């Protein structure tokens, strides 16, 4: 499950399925916990969908990488760093990137419709 | 480079959530109606803090709620809040119990237009003089009789994370409750904690792998307690030697009061035995690892200064209040601790509730392990005293190695990849 | 040769009834309830509103009744007081009231089953019914429950918020009269901060009209309906109970206490409210002008005294005041003040129910509050209007009239020129 | 959120990420509110999926438009009307259209299964 | 070379146990305020051709669900009601001797007592009439020792109405339409339904009232027919009409016992006093019993002798009638010997303090009902036990009264996902 | 398609039909799945959880959004050494499910592995 947490990003990316399978599965507090797990799951799926990555664990987009977000080389990011470190580092850009991902997909989706029409 | 998006990423943050209870007419067995894995994280360094650990606060919410629920649908003893006509038990005392037991008679309800005269025995701790006496707690709150069919015996229970959460466990044998920990593993549930409720001495807990581990929020702060975990147990065995009976009295429509009946055989004082050498070695070990925080100096153990000053515990079905003054006595084949027994119990340091513990028939003998001490501190010399109260420290001592984290399996990174 | 195309996220909605939750601006019963801590203009949307057929009012009413009962549910009952009382009048230091205060002694329980005590307390005349031999009112229908003295019923702003998938539309038309189309509609998440103030006849501490006095009704020609009048400027009313009260706490059982009114220090004086006179005369002149627009160009309008409905009936400092408004509603329209005397009660049969009753512990000291009159409830060849009301839903309609709940239904189809393949 | 509600259909179609990302997020009233939001969300996402539009905000289909449902041309529909107006104009034909979309997908899936057999 | 292909929406299922919800039709009834979901006026049923499904009445969880729901509603409806604890006092009782016929001698008592009132410092002298079965000249109510008595609220109706048990999403109820179905076994005519037919939650012993009828013939069903430890349920082919009455014209004496606390006592009888009774058509009963015998003879031997014999709530026929509780003597029905080759009147007793499901401390006090009571009902089945052979009218386990209606239904879970091989490969 | 609009068989109508016929009614079965106080909330929460668990599983195999999904895992003769004509023309889904019940964990594991490899391969090609 989380064994990959101690590995670099370039290795951990090969063990995504094992984590995805474990996101699902008085007494009110336990019922609330179950409802929350469902809401969190769906929210993450909604974001992948709205960004055009529904159904994928790994996807690529058309938003270019901004050196402001990170100035590291791939040989540092994927080979000499883990995901916990990467997440701590990109803390001021998460919302920016997510907004850009939604904008890009909205433009791509309209372009697809216009192409299908011709 | 292009933005790439990954889902299923092994990342987490500290979090506070609802945990569920699992178990491998007991109240925890009934409550924890969930049946009962570990993964090592090779290069994960994580930061733990047992003094700010929400799992502790959760046990002190769950244990109390369960306790109160279990006692709710039971016979209330409000009808016993009368003035009692009461004298001393003088037969078969053979000293050290003089005035300890009372023999009380009173006018009890029963049809609504009838009354009855009944009598019973009481321990003096539960009886207050107003030969006119009252039950000690009728002035503040109604006393509810615990249902005799309900067992409050602690069993191991396991705290388990809900999906999306994980419990991280610290394996550092030298971990002192705070700071970074290497050798962190992920588990789904805790190891099984017996919710033993006690003061001064921590009974039937976990042992340290080695030596003695002394933990506190701030070792130089005299306002904080010191929790000391031993790597060896001290064997202690407690007895209530009297052969007791019960007098079942109907007080209403299927409402029964279980009174102490009488004593078969001689009357004796309750007591606990501790071996001499085991205790002497144990304190010496505590001192050896304690000097490390104060300098090499005189370390004295002294007695306490009811629930806090005595060692409170539930032996069998009765609540003992034992005198540890002869245990904590040193300036650095067995000894006994005399004990008192009480039936009206005010738990969790609340005063608006009271429980009546029905008598246990027969003779009570329990054998248990001392796994840790609660000490307080208060010049080239210093004095350590048994501490107690609060009751969350009793759980911090087992939960100190665990933390709950929330998994957030979504993030981005740069890469050599574009769509189409 | 057009094809069906499916669009998701479409800005379309339908009228709906749902469950709203309460938020607040971060002890008090609502502060405990409204646990969630706390506008988009729709440029070309015309929408139809109807304050009389709204559901938000029914849900607010239900939440208030429910919360009130939950608050009293765990408090000590006063069934031990349903005994015969021996009552005489209080005669010391009485100005001129006469029969309003009585000194009642009685045989009450103690913490022991086998012991009794003799106690006495003061009661207001309106809470005591004669059989010197008296009993408390009720004790035939309903049991009396003492309100917990530590629990506050001070109204605080309540914000009703839509659940996900729903939205609240707000009407901004400055003269909106409660029904029909509104051309200035915006979308909000929460319904502003509304205080659950309870009163009848005169509505206190509500919203003001922005341009003029606005008169709203379900049917302006139906005399059986109430007329809700919203003022554009507030009228200040200063209310007080001048007597210096004390309180005696009597143990009645094992951890159970009753709070009794003790001796009053100083003179016994009448509770009253001071309404500014000039402001009141200007206020009615504005109301009348707006009424003439509906009742006739040459119709003479007169105000008159009404026939716990005929009184103001409000909660001030935690005490319940029943003020005589006949001092205000008496005129013909074609530094001075108006003093309204007020009666005080301790046993309250709230929300027009009789199976439940609350006892309000007395409050020590002297009580004064200052409130804003923001609206009136009136009931209907000259015309005469009288104060009316008593149905609590009509108070809440005055704050929720501009809000509507709709359900978002973000899925639909339309023709276009693309094919899937 | 609904800011595009008064705009024409041809304008409002570009604001579909909004009111997509905003649709999912005494006692049990809050659980009922949470559960309802989830159940409604899923009924709509699963309906798009059964029609073969999972993961898309705008999808083209193989079902032709019948002039009976609406005899207006594209210029009127996309440039003069808004979405509330359109919804009213074809409200009584919605169920027919939805049934046809499901039928169409069922046929497409079987046809793809056969082509993948070659 | 075949490949795995995944199919979602596959029409398969597994047996399952779940919680069903209650629906009712478009009607202060205890069921009406519970079965809040309106049923469809034109409900759906789907016939499944070529589906054989094994049904088993004694493993049917729907019965346990219904039994549980019944207890829950009956206990819940008594929570917000006046308790009668203040009546557990000594009473001064004498016999009622006013216009009593021989069949009623000793049945009614006239009891006076010192009751509580509105104020705690006052008491009142009141009196009421009681039935013999409800009392122990110094009397106590029959059940004040290890019990509490709660008065049922007079506004609440316990009249049975049709109840429909409906499946939650993901589940379905399968129904067996085989006219000859006898339980525990395969059924070849299976349909899926949204929910059950309406079932009336009639509570009775010995004779089953107002249930379904067999389509063609009397059906004898049991878990194991040769086992004397098991009951035999008999579903009748035609109904037998029974007319029950409580002929005495009663009144209601309302006593205020506290602050809105009312006790409803039985007042004096107007007119004379007669025994309650039921009229069973005689010719129908004889023919009906003969039909049962012909079917019993398909078991236990073709040429044997079958006898019927008789065996409070078990030995008599217990039922509710108009809100009143009747205990009728059925020895007048189960009295015959069968060999190869106008009405019956059953006297009835009335009891006011009720212990409905083999429980001791939870007793209900039925308020008296004003006027005269008459019920007309259908006997739709019998409960028999077995000792030439002898059968008797046993009963008392309420599950059998529901098992007899729910016998044709089974709950399954739909599991719409699976795989199969085919000639298809993903590119 | 004819007259007013499309018509469909009822829920489980195809349950006794053979697999080759029943596979054409997947949209019926997959449509009808979309639907004290604590008991009803538990019933509703459970229906959602069960539904999502199945959708999650289809997604991890790369089958999200499809009722019929072809994969890259070959069929083993040891799971079932049978002819396709028998499987699709002379057997129902209930019968098939009974026969293949000890292999579903095996099959699901294989499907999860195949999809993980395919997504990595797609990223590597997009990178060119
Ligand atoms: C620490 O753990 C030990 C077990 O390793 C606990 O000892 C056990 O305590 C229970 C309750 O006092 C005893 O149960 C009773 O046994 C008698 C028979 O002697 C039976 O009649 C009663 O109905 C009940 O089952 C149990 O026998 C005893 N086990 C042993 C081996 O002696 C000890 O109580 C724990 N310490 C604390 C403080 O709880
Ligand atoms: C209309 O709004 C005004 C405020 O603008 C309300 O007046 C305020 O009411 C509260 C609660 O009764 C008063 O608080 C209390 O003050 C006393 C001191 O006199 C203190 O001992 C208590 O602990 C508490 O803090 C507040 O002082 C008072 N403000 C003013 C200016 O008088 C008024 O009650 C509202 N009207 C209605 C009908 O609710
Ligand atoms: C079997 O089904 C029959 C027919 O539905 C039931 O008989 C009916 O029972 C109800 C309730 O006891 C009777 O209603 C009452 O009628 C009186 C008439 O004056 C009225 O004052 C009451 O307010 C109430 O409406 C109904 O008349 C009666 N029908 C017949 C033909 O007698 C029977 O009770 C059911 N048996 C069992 C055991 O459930
Ligand atoms: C139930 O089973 C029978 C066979 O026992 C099925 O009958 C076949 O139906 C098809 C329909 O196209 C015909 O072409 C075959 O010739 C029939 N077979 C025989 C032996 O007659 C029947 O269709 C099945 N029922 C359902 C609903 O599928
Ligand atoms: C942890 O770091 C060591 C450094 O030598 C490396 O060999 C090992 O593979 C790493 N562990 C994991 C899980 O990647
Ligand atoms: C992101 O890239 C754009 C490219 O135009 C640049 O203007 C912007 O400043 C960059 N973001 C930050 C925070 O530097
Ligand atoms: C953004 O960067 C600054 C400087 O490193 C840091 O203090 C701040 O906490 C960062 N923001 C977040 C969200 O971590
Ligand atoms: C019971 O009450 C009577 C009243 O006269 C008293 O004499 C007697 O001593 C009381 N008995 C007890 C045990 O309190
Ligand atoms: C525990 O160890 C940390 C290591 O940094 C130290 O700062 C802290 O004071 C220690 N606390 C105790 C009670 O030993
Ligand atoms: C009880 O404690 C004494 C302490 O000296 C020990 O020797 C003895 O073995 C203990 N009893 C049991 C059963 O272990
Ligand atoms: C209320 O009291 C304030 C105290 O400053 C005073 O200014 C105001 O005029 C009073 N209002 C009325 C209506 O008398
Ligand atoms: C005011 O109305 C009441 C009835 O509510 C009546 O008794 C009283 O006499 C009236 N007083 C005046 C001045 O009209
Ligand atoms: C609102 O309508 C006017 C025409 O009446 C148009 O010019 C304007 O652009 C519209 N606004 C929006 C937001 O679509
Ligand atoms: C087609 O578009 C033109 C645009 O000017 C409009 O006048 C005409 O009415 C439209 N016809 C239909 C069928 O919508
Ligand atoms: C009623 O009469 C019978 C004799 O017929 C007698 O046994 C019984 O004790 C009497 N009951 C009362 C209360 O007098
Ligand atoms: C009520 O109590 C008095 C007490 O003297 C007694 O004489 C009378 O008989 C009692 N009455 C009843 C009906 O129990
Ligand atoms: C009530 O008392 C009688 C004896 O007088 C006894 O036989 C009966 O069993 C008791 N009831 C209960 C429930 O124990
Ligand atoms: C069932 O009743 C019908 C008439 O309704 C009759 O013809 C048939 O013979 C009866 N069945 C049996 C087993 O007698
Ligand atoms: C019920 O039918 C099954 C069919 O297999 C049979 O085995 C069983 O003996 C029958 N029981 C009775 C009482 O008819
Ligand atoms: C059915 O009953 C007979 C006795 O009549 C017994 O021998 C047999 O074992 C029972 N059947 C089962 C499955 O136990
Ligand atoms: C029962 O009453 C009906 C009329 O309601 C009558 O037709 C029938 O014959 C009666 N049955 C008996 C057994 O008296
Ligand atoms: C059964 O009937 C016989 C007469 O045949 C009678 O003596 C006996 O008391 C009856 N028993 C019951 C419980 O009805
Ligand atoms: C019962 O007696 C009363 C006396 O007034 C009469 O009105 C009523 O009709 C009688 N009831 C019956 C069913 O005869």
């Amino acid at each position: 499950f989380l064994g990959a947490a101690g590995s670099t990003m370039g290795a951990a990316s090969m063990t995504l399925t094992v984590q995805a399978r474990n996101l699902l599965s008085w007494g009110i507090k336990q019922l609330q916990a179950r409802v929350l797990a469902v809401e969190r799951y769906l929210r993450d799926q909604q974001l992948l969908g709205i960004w055009g990555c529904s159904g994928k664990l790994i996807c690529c987009t058309n938003v270019p990488w901004n050196s402001t977000w990170s100035n590291r080389n791939l040989s540092e990011i994927w080979d000499n760093m883990t995901w916990l470190q990467w997440d701590k580092e990109i803390s001021n850009y998460t919302q920016i990137i997510y907004g850009l991902l939604e904008e890009s997909q909205n433009q791509q989706e309209k372009n697809e419709q216009d192409l299908l029409a011709l | 480079l292009w933005v790439t998006v990954y889902y299923g990423v092994p990342v987490w943050k500290d979090a506070e959530t609802t945990l569920f209870c699992a178990s491998d007419h007991n109240v925890w067995a009934t409550h924890c109606c969930v049946p009962t894995q570990e993964i090592h994280l090779e290069n994960v360094t994580e930061e733990f803090n047992m003094w700010k650990n929400n799992m502790v606060e959760q046990m002190h919410t769950d244990i109390i709620s369960l306790w109160d629920q279990s006692l709710k649908p039971c016979v209330k003893l409000t009808p016993l809040c009368v003035t009692l006509q009461c004298t001393n038990v003088t037969n078969n005392i053979t000293d050290d119990m003089r005035g300890e037991l009372k023999n009380c008679s009173f006018n009890m309800t029963t049809l609504r237009d009838k009354k009855q005269k009944v009598y019973s025995l009481f321990y003096r701790l539960d009886v207050v003089q107003i030969k006119e006496y009252r039950l000690i707690n009728c002035n503040t709150s109604a006393i509810t009789q615990a249902c005799p069919k309900v067992s409050f015996e602690p069993i191991p229970i396991h705290y388990c994370a809900p999906a999306g959460f994980a419990i991280l466990k610290c394996k550092d044998k030298k971990f002192n409750g705070t700071g970074p920990c290497t050798n962190v593993s992920t588990v789904q549930c805790t190891h099984g904690i017996k919710p033993v409720v006690s003061t001064q001495l921590l009974l039937n807990g976990s042992l340290a792998e080695e030596e003695v581990i002394i933990r506190s929020e701030n070792i130089t702060n005299n306002a904080k307690n010191i929790l000391v975990q031993l790597n060896e147990s001290v064997q202690i065995n407690c007895t209530r030697p009297n052969n007791n009976t019960r007098k079942s009295i109907r007080i209403g429509p299927g409402q029964w009061f279980y009174a102490t009946g009488d004593i078969i055989g001689d009357i004796r004082q309750a007591h606990c035995n501790v071996s001499k050498a085991t205790w002497n070695e144990t304190l010496g070990k505590v001192v050896k690892q304690l000097r490390k925080h104060f300098g090499n100096t005189i370390i004295r153990f002294a007695n306490s200064s009811l629930e806090v000053t005595t060692h409170s515990f539930n032996c069998g079905g009765e609540f003992f209040y034992c005198n540890t003054s002869g245990l904590f006595n040193s300036t650095w084949d067995s000894i006994t601790l005399p004990c008192r027994i009480k039936q009206i119990i005010n738990m969790w340091q609340r005063i608006g509730q009271a429980m009546y513990a029905p008598p246990i028939q027969g003779v009570i003998r329990c054998v248990s392990n001392i796994t840790g001490l609660i000490l307080t501190r208060d010049s080239t010399t210093e004095t350590f005293r048994p501490g107690g109260g609060d009751m969350r420290d009793n759980w911090r001592s087992e939960l100190y190695k665990y933390k709950v984290v929330k998994i957030e399996p979504l993030g981005v990174a740069p890469t050599r990849c574009k769509r189409r």
